[PDB]
DNA sequence: AACCGCCAAGGGGATTACACCTTTTACACCAGGCACGAGACAG
RNA sequence: UUCUGUCUCGUGCCUGGUGUA
């Protein structure tokens, strides 16, 4: 349902875990669909922040991501239909990506550029 | 400097290496622009490397008067290589003469029938081609691909490639190659002829064969009728009204430049090959229309005056031509 | 052909909406002698002669 | 521990994929379609004709297109149906080949933070280099690491060099200084003889910097031309000689210099070096002497030593170097 | 134009008449010189002509 | 106005130009294949009939079995 | 316009809804019957249809209906307009049975039309030739009934069921056709003034601020589709460019080119010319002149010669002697140009008179 | 209304156009008459081949180029110092004047722009 | 092999290795041949290759032009097995280029595309749309299938998805003929050599 | 295993459709055109 | 045994219309 969809264009950040995009202010008031057990990034901003950032290149529509090809590949398959970033720009503090190997949860590296 | 007069002429095709040394726009031409407030660029249409352009005012390169310094050539460095409109029937017959993937002539120089085309046509190049290019019309594959020719140490054969040749297609300003008989079941029947595989084709032709295809290596080489690097002509052949209001061939240069560095960009930050295919559809078509812009079919190119472009063809179309009008 | 014109569905409800449709019939004609106006707007009616001197347009306004 | 790209390989599209289809947007409303495109998938999603699409790309490197997934390409078109910035789009879409949709969702190297280089754009910093160091948390402005190109009010009724906090306190102004920090002309942030005043983010450009070792030192494009010997410095053609043909950017072909070798050779810029022989005649054309001609009396592999033809100096240079009057003006030389 | 251009005349001279773009790319294409001995190349040129 | 089409995308997989017509005169019927999906379909034709008839037939009874 | 005095040319054109039998000798066909068909003084562009004979068990005869990519044989359109059977269709064509040498020229039309007999089939055969090909079965079936009800023919109607008055008009020029070939009746001449119209300052403006309005409108509706998709409110006057008619009228009798400028170069030219003031002769003659639409430099003679139609109508000697000899003509002293009334009360007179409306009559 | 005063017309070097550099068109335009064709075609016939040549060539547009002798494509020509050079060649020497109409220069210039390449094989 | 090995001890006495390059257009002119690339293949082509692609003694790469024309050789050799790829290490060797640093980047695309289409095979992907068969597209179709005017107005094409497949709906003259025209054909005025009117095809 | 015949392909030839170029010399005057919407930053 | 003359060849273009031999 179109609670994940931008609201308005301006002022858009993707997840940094998931790569979904919105704007600030939907993630400051809902928070983020698919990765908050883990995260716990709703109810402040320190948080959203450092996990999620404003750096990331093209969007892409998922409207089935069950079934899909540019989900498999960008490993957003299993996430909820949503607007994505095709690659977002860093890395997750050293503290959550050592409490997430802690948890069960794999951290790999959302940056899929190539450089130069 | 001794006065000498025109005892001979010779005509060629331009070699892009020649151009880029002949030109004095070093790096080519990059910016659409002419003048960046006040002055000319140093690397845009309005170059004063390239001839002089104010009245009483002195040409960078040979600081000769307006009445006495003639127009420097300068040149774009096209991103993808583009057929030249002109030459483009002579390009489909030296493409449908010589073996695609491999470029050798589809007739070899010792056959008879070609020994005698040579030999009744010594300083005919023109009618050469026509009969060899008659000679390769019935062929369909390249000969001889059963043979190993160079023994590694262990009468003569063709030494082709064995591959079945494509029969290539012209639709407008776009070429394309058709295969009846596949060599391959994954081989694709039909594929677009870029410029630049045109380009890769003829750079393998010897200069014996192309010689064979009535083509003197020393003024003609086949490869050179491909554009890929433009000859930006001088001010002198464009000049600027004032009142600047600039010349037809400066606007289609803007937009040669224009397209010519988008299509770059694409190239460096990795846009896909088929961005670059649309793309260079339209860069073909600017270079196209600068010369030839009473082409058939294709949109004829008008500035949104409500008119269209006079092409460097159009400066020579006939009477009011150079030729008929001017001399 | 009468003007009709029918909103862009922006589905912002999230729903399929049934956007708003313009109609528009343009009716009787009408056409005032011709007249030339002052820069400030001050209405005269404009003789031919005058027209071929000021290099105006001899017309009405529909 | 399978590497990465083998792990990636595996999810390469085929024939049974879901086509990636383009199609055509108007520039800059790729976003704000591709989006709307999403409020009526949902729309739709829960009446008698669902919409047969399976993601909309919108990539920011291209500008023109975004890419609709789908089956059948017919399904791309009921969606597209009636959405306006993608109506010039409706009558075709091609579908990008199976072995050209990985490039796709392609990126190459936002890059907004710390310890980066930058450029900036518009203003008096034209084509300058610069440096962030931080970035405040409310991302209302960032701090670089910049040399400034003003007067200070005294040209008016300049190249680039490093700032001097001595030689401006004497012009004026309210000036404050506490040690080695130093506050001036509408806080001017200075520490240690540095400038850190922050910029604007519409005025500073991060990508296409691509920074050269010169950079490093203050917080490589060939003088190659056709006709020019040269020698093979790296690779495995190393001291091969030839002459260069052409340039084509950071191409160059070349001509070996051998009986035995008579075919055209390309190399990057990178692997020549221009080379000379005792007796040659060169010119210089860049550096401390740049103009200057004449005939090389030495080499070293370090430099060459020439002996300038009219000025008559010996002239030390690098081999990879090799209007206050008109003619005819009146000068008075001596009284 | 198909009779005359077919003779085996200088480039210039066929240029001077019909089809005159066309005659002087087959001429470079085929790299063919022109002679100088005509009145029409003579005449392009400014050089008295024969 | 203009000339009549050739040529056909296969109603089936959507290649544009991929389906051809052979028109066997003799046997009274025009068979379309896509040469893609190699998808078929054969309807009787007449003199007057073209290719853009045979495309038609197809074309309707899709339309038909697609209810 | 501009403070300089234009004068509209009269522009002279084959006279509309009238058939004309020629026969264009370099073509595959031995005879065409042209008509160019304009709905009324109500403004659109002329639809023409052409019911040739081809050349060459032979002497087939087909229509070009517009928008239809291609000939269709008559026999195939009279069933498309619901005359099924060979006799209804040829009762619309040969009025009297009773000759045999006109029907053994239409037996190699109904031949040809022996395979398609109920009309939803010539529809369907006509509809797969005009529409796109992959358009469904009633789509193009409806689509061929609007292409006859609105495009073929509109002078003879329009409406829903003008289907019988198109039946006998299109008859009509099949019949002709047969007389032309039979050589019962005399092609007609291109030349002769009976077949000609002149386009006067009138028309001629018509035909522009026809097309300048529509394109008022065109700008009204993509200015108020962009307030309207926002849901705000479109004001019309704003939405309204003024300029469009202004400078478009303006522009086309400035230059003379009578079309749009943004396609100038497609437009005809020197439709309005400079008032010659040299002498009140050249003015009053430059007022009373024609021009032919004849490319120049044309070697045909006959549209350039005096042809005897011309008498009384047009000076038969002043002419300029240039290029343009004959292409140009002037009025007669007392030569007047028709300027046009609604046929509206005569066709009410004929209706009380003994004439049997056409659809009513055996 | 064709009074001979609105006719007379006579030029001795006015002015020039801007592109082609021949003596412009129009009488007031201070224009030169068209030495068409025919007149050229006349001139052959009469075998008066250096009233052609002034006429065509001396009378309308007399230009000079540098050709290099190893080339025939226009050289750079630096008259103020004397320097003359063949960008292509390198040669700097070996250089050679030619007299061309400018009309001459102009074409071989529109087609360097083509691409082709009309050598100036004075030797 | 031998050339190969010269340019490794050329390398050694860091001289210019022009063996391979200079043996390059007489191998590049025959591994072209197609009826002898399964002989190439099946007799170690592939080891070879793999030879004049691998990194010389002090790991600087291949001379550009074998690079270019190996790569676009490997594209044209497409019969490749996985078990040549696996036993050859040809695999690696182009691996080896696309990751390299000092790899132009239209040979890191060759080597992209070739990494690819080498790896399709073992993931059992294809490329080739026309290689899925009717059958394959008639069942994934049912797979994805879900739960005034005063003028003629041009209908569009219908958009509808079709799913569902239809039903199929399923001389005594000329011999005269040509007789006659071969009557008229005999009565030609004709000449044995066919004489060029206007210079056009003239021989020789 | 040999020779007579029909079958298939080669190739050279023949006949039909679409593409391209050309269309007289000069000479005077006139008038009109010559792109424009619109968005981002600085005293 | 206060000065001071110091100025020398500028330029639209395309398209269309009418007219002259
Ligand atoms: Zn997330
Ligand atoms: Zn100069
Ligand atoms: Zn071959
Ligand atoms: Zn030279």
């Amino acid at each position: 349902a179109l609670e994940t969809v931008p609201k308005d264009l301006r002022h858009l950040r993707a997840c940094l875990l998931c790569s979904l995009v919105k704007t600030i202010d939907q993630f400051e008031y809902d928070g983020c669909d698919n990765c908050d057990a883990y995260l716990q990034m709703k109810g402040n901003r320190e948080m959203v922040y450092d996990c999620t950032s404003s750096s990331f290149d093209g969007i892409i529509a998922m409207m089935s991501p069950e079934d899909s090809w540019v989900s498999k590949w960008q490993r957003v398959s299993n996430f909820k239909p949503g607007v994505y970033a095709v690659s977002v720009t860093g890395r997750l503090p050293q503290g959550i990506v050592r409490e997430l190997k802690s948890r069960g949860v794999a951290y790999k590296s959302r940056d899929t550029a190539i450089k130069t | 400097c001794p006065l000498r007069t025109i005892k001979r002429v010779q005509f060629g095709v331009l070699s892009p290496d020649e151009l880029k040394r002949m030109s004095v726009t070093e790096g080519g031409i990059k910016y659409p622009e002419t003048t960046e407030g006040g002055r000319p660029k140093l690397g845009g249409l309005m170059d004063p490397r390239q001839g002089v352009i104010e009245r009483t005012g002195r040409c960078q390169t040979c600081a000769g008067n307006m009445t006495e310094c003639p127009g420097h050539f300068g040149h774009i460095e096209l991103a993808k290589p583009v057929f030249h409109v002109g030459f483009l029937v002579k390009t489909m017959k030296v493409l449908r003469c010589v073996c695609f993937f491999c470029s050798k002539l589809l007739v070899d120089s010792n056959n008879p029938k070609i020994k005698d085309i040579l030999a009744k046509s010594k300083g005919q190049p023109k009618k050469r081609l026509t009969h060899v290019y008659d000679l390769c019309k019935g062929k369909n594959i390249c000969e001889g691909g059963e043979e190993m020719d160079n023994k590694f140490g262990v009468e003569k054969g063709h030494g082709g490639c064995g591959r079945y040749q494509p029969r290539i297609r012209r639709s407008g300003l776009e070429l394309y190659a058709e295969w009846k008989h596949v060599n391959e079941d994954s081989q694709e029947k039909k594929i677009l002829l870029s410029p630049e595989r045109v380009h890769e084709i003829f750079k393998r032709i010897s200069d014996e064969e192309c010689f064979v295809l009535g083509m003197e290596p020393r003024y003609a080489r086949p490869e050179w009728m491909i554009v890929t690097v433009l000859p930006v002509p001088p001010l002198s052949v464009r000049p600027a009204v004032v009142m600047r209001n600039q010349d037809d061939l400066t606007h289609k240069l803007a937009d040669i430049v224009k397209i010519n560095n988008q299509l770059r960009r694409n190239e460096q930050n990795g846009a896909a090959a088929h961005v670059i295919a649309e793309d260079v559809k339209l860069l073909q078509f600017h270079v196209a229309t600068m010369v030839d812009n009473e082409l058939p079919g294709l949109p004829r190119a008008m500035q949104k005056s409500g008119r269209p472009l006079k092409s460097l063809k159009q400066r020579l179309k006939g009477k009011e031509g150079r030729v008929r009008g001017n001399l | 052909p009468p003007i009709d014109l029918q909103a862009e569905a922006q589905h912002a409800s999230g729903e399929v909406e049934e956007p708003p449709r313009y109609l528009l019939k343009f009716e009787q004609i009408y056409l005032s002698k011709p007249t030339h106006w002052e820069r400030d707007g001050a209405p005269s009616p404009m003789m031919p002669n005058e027209a071929r001197l000021r290099n105006l347009t001899y017309s009405a306004p529909l | 521990e399978l590497s990465d790209d083998i792990t990636q390989q595996q999810l390469l599209p085929g024939v049974k994929d879901p086509n990636l289809w383009t199609v055509k947007c108007k520039i800059g409303e790729e976003r704000a379609t591709a989006i709307s495109l999403m409020r009526k998938f949902i729309a739709y999603q829960f009446t008698d004709t669902p919409l047969q699409i399976k993601s909309v790309v919108a990539p920011e490197h291209v500008k023109g297109y975004i890419y609709v997934e789908a089956y059948k390409q017919t399904h791309v078109k009921q969606a597209i149906e009636g959405v306006g910035n993608l109506r010039l789009g409706y009558w075709n879409q091609q579908m990008v080949p199976i072995k050209e949709m990985t490039d796709v969702l392609k990126v190459v190297k936002a890059n907004l933070k710390p310890k980066s280089w930058v450029r900036l754009k518009r203003g008096i910093y034209k084509d300058d280099i610069a440096q962030v160091d931080y970035v405040e948390p409310s991302q209302n402005t960032i701090s670089l690491k910049m040399i400034p190109r003003i007067d200070y009010d005294r040209i008016k009724a300049p190249p680039q060099r490093l700032f001097d906090a001595e030689k401006i306190r004497s012009l004026g102004g309210d000036v404050a200084s506490d040690g080695d920090f130093l506050i001036f002309e509408g806080n001017r942030y200075s520490r240690k003889g540095f400038l850190f005043k922050s910029f604007a983010m519409s005025a500073v450009i991060t990508e296409g910097v691509k920074p050269t070792l010169s950079e490093l030192e203050k917080f490589r494009e060939h003088n190659f031309q056709p006709g020019d010997n040269v020698e093979v410095c790296e690779g495995e053609l190393i001291n091969l000689q030839g002459k260069i043909l052409s340039v084509d950017g950071n191409k160059i072909t070349i001509m070996p210099k051998h009986e035995d070798l008579k075919d055209m050779l390309e190399f990057p810029a990178q692997e020549l070096r221009k080379y000379f022989k005792m007796g040659d005649h060169v010119k210089v054309i860049a550096g401390r002497f740049e103009g200057d001609t004449g005939l090389i009396v030495r080499v070293e592999e370090n430099f060459v030593i020439l002996f300038s033809d009219l000025t008559m100096h010996e002239l030390k240079v690098l081999p990879r170097d090799l209007g206050q009057h008109e003619w005819g003006e009146l000068v008075q030389l001596d009284p | 134009r198909h009779g005359v251009n077919r003779q085996d005349t200088g480039p210039l001279m066929k240029c001077s008449f019909e089809e005159t773009v066309d005659v002087l790319m087959e001429a470079a294409a085929h790299g063919e010189s022109d002679p100088m001995k005509g009145v029409s190349e003579n005449i392009m040129l400014g050089q008295l002509a024969p | 106005t203009g000339t009549l089409e050739t040529q056909f995308t296969c109603p089936f997989c959507n290649h544009e130009k991929s389906c051809d017509v052979k028109m066997d005169r003799a046997r009274n019927t025009g068979v379309i294949s896509c040469t893609v999906c190699l998808e078929e379909f054969q309807t009787p034709i007449t003199y007057l009939s073209e290719p853009v008839d045979v495309y038609s037939d197809w074309i309707d009874a899709c339309e038909a079995a697609n209810q | 316009i501009n403070g300089s005095e234009k004068v509209l040319i009269a522009q002279e054109k084959m006279a509309t809804n009238t058939v004309y039998v020629f026969a264009k000798k370099d073509s595959k066909y031995a005879y065409t019957g042209e008509c160019r068909s304009c709905l009324e003084n109500s403004s659109r562009p002329t639809s023409t249809i052409w019911v040739s004979m081809l050349a060459r068990i032979g002497q087939r005869i087909v229509a070009t209906l517009p928008y239809i990519k291609q000939e269709v044989p008559i026999i195939i359109v009279f069933r498309a307009l619901g005359f099924v059977s060979d006799r209804d269709i040829l009762e619309h064509i040969i009025y009297d049975f009773e000759d045999p040498e006109m029907m053994e020229m239409v037996k190699p039309s109904l031949d040809e039309a022996f395979v398609i007999q109920e009309q939803n089939v010539a529809l369907n055969f006509i509809g797969s030739r005009g529409a796109k090909p992959g358009v469904t079965k009633e789509k193009r079936i409806k689509y061929a009934k609007e292409v006859l009800q609105k495009e073929m023919l509109p002078h003879v109607g329009v409406s829903d069921f003008c289907e019988t008055k198109k039946a006998y008009f299109l008859g009509y020029m099949v019949h002709r056709l047969l007389l032309a070939a039979l050589g019962r009746r005399e092609l007609d001449d291109r030349d002769h003034y009976g077949n000609k119209r002149l386009d006067l300052a009138g028309p001629l403006l018509a035909f522009l601020f026809r097309g300048m309005f529509k394109n008022l409108l065109k700008e009204v509706r993509i200015y108020a589709q962009k307030f309207i998709d926002r849901g705000k409110d479109f004001n019309l006057e704003l939405a309204i460019k003024t300029r469009i008619i202004s400078d478009g009228l303006k522009y086309s009798l400035a230059t003379g080119n009578w079309g749009d400028q943004k396609k100038a170069h497609q437009a005809r030219a020197g439709v309005s010319q400079v008032l010659n003031r040299l002498t009140f002769a050249s003015t009053l003659s430059h007022l009373r002149r024609l021009n032919s639409p004849i490319g120049r430099d044309g070697k045909l003679a006959k549209p350039r010669q005096l042809h005897n139609t011309l008498w009384g109508m047009v000076c038969p000697a002043e002419t300029p002697e240039g290029h343009a000899v004959g292409l140009v003509k002037n009025l007669a002293l007392m030569a007047y140009i028709s300027v046009g009334s609604q046929p509206s009360p005569i066709l009410e007179f004929l209706e009380e008179w003994s004439m049997e409306n056409l659809e009513e009559i055996s | 209304k064709h009074m001979v005063d609105d006719k007379i017309h006579s030029r001795a070097r006015g002015p020039i156009q801007i592109l082609n550099r021949q003596p412009m068109e129009g009488r007031s335009r201070d224009g030169g008459l068209r030495f068409g064709e025919m007149e050229r075609d006349c001139q052959i016939a009469h075998g008066a081949a250096q009233f052609l040549r002034e006429r065509l060539f001396e009378a309308s547009d007399p230009y000079q180029v540098h050709v290099c002798n190893l080339c025939g494509i226009m050289a750079i020509a630096n008259t103020r110092t004397h320097t003359y050079e063949c960008r292509g060649c390198r040669n700097k020497t070996q250089i050679s004047l030619v007299r061309m109409p400018y009309a001459c220069k102009l074409l071989f210039q529109e087609l360097m722009s083509m691409s082709i390449a009309p050598r100036m094989m004075s030797v | 092999n031998e050339a190969a090995e010269e340019d490794r001890q050329l390398n050694n006495q860091k001289k210019p290795a022009l063996k391979k390059l200079t043996l390059l257009p007489a191998v590049v002119m025959h591994l072209k041949k197609q009826d002898l690339k399964e002989t190439f293949i099946d007799s170690g082509v592939m080891s070879a290759i793999k030879e004049w692609l691998s990194p010389l003694p002090d790991r600087s790469l291949p001379a550009l032009k074998i690079r270019e024309e190996l790569l676009k050789i490997l594209q044209e050799l497409p019969s490749v097995s996985q078990e040549t790829l696996k036993h050859s290490g040809i695999g690696r060797a182009v691996m080896y280029l696309y990751k390299h640093p000092k790899e132009s980047r239209s040979n890191k695309d060759m080597a992209g595309k070739l990494i690819n289409e080498w790896s399709r095979p073992i993931f059992g992907l294809t490329s080739n749309y026309k290689g899925m068969t009717r059958e394959e597209r008639e069942q994934r179709d049912l797979e994805q299938m879900p739960q005034f005017c005063a003028r003629a107005r041009v209908p569009m094409p219908s958009n509808k998805d079709y799913v569902v497949r239809p039903k199929w709906n399923v001389s005594r003259l000329d011999k005269q003929m040509r007789k006659f025209t071969d009557i008229r054909k005999k009565s030609r005025s004709a000449h044995a050599v066919k004489i060029s009117i206007e210079g056009n095809k003239m021989p020789l």
